[PDB]
């Protein structure tokens, strides 16, 4: 899986509460988090299915 | 909003929420058919809710209206956050009454020390999560350009300004984005970004609405 899948979820500096998914390597699962709306990192998906597809959620 | 209070009934009748299955941003009603929000609140489908006080309990006079047009400023910069503003055209005119009405655009850019009202359903905790169902309000002053720039070296464009408290404790926070900073009946600011919420020397940064008055007018005129 890509290395970016191993990074912690990143809310960023903007002040939206947009629910995104990130691959949680410790738990081995795509998990929700709050994204603030700007400066997303790559471990940030719009759906669980996108997250599983990209970050090897077998 | 961190360190704020429950807004008095009907005291912020221009506040709206942006919804896409859940409440994700705020906005301000500027016209019976137009809402101003942040560019980073852009989504391709948005339901606007108007007249909410508690977003978990329908109280009587709320209106939910789908966005017909969602128009992010074409020069919104995804890196620097410059031109962080967005217009929504509602698919139906809002009902204007005690619970719902419009806010004027600014006649001048923000002035240092002006006492302003920031409102939203953002997080009330500066660490962790404490999201309020009831609309919050915060009385806060426009900070000097000097102070804003010293808080965020190199990062504050001519289209941004800071409102709040350098001591920390009082600020806008996640889910407030796109909502209003109102000073003397005028929409001065759009809730935009910050280094966290309510931290010392990290006041909130807001889009400077005055600089977009012509863009807003032209965009509305072109889509009417």
């Amino acid at each position: 899986r890509p290395d970016f899948c191993l990074e912690p979820p990143y809310t960023g500096p903007c002040k939206a509460r947009i629910i995104r998914y990130f691959y949680n390597a410790k738990a081995g699962l795509c998990q929700t988090f709050v994204y603030g709306g700007c400066r997303a990192k790559r471990n940030n998906f719009k759906s669980a299915e996108d997250c599983m597809r990209t970050c090897g959620g077998a | 909003i961190v360190g704020g209070y429950n807004c008095e009934e009907n005291s912020v009748p221009y506040q709206v929420s942006l919804n896409s299955g859940y409440h994700f941003c705020g906005g301000s009603l500027i016209n019976e058919q137009w809402v101003v929000s942040a560019g980073h609140c852009y989504k391709s489908r948005i339901q606007v809710r108007l007249g909410e006080h508690n977003i978990e309990v329908l109280e009587g006079n709320e209106q939910f209206i789908n966005a017909a047009k969602i128009i992010r400023h074409p020069q919104y910069d995804r890196k620097t956050l410059n031109n962080d503003i967005m217009l929504i055209k509602l698919s139906s005119r809002a009902v204007i009454n005690a619970h719902v009405s419009t806010i004027s655009l600014p006649t001048a850019p923000p002035a240092t020390g002006t006492k302003c009202l920031i409102s939203g359903w953002g997080n009330t905790a500066s660490s962790g999560a404490d999201y309020p169902d009831e609309l919050q309000c915060l009385d806060a002053p426009v900070l000097s350009q000097a102070k804003c720039e010293a808080s965020y070296p190199g990062k504050i464009t001519s289209n941004m300004f800071c409102v709040g408290f350098l001591e920390g404790g009082k600020d806008s926070c996640q889910r407030d984005s796109g909502g209003p900073v109102v000073c003397n009946g005028q929409l001065q600011g759009v809730v935009s970004w910050g280094d966290g919420c309510a931290q010392k020397n990290k006041p909130g940064v807001y889009t400077k609405v005055y600089n977009y008055v012509k863009w807003i007018k032209n965009t509305i005129a072109a889509n009417s």
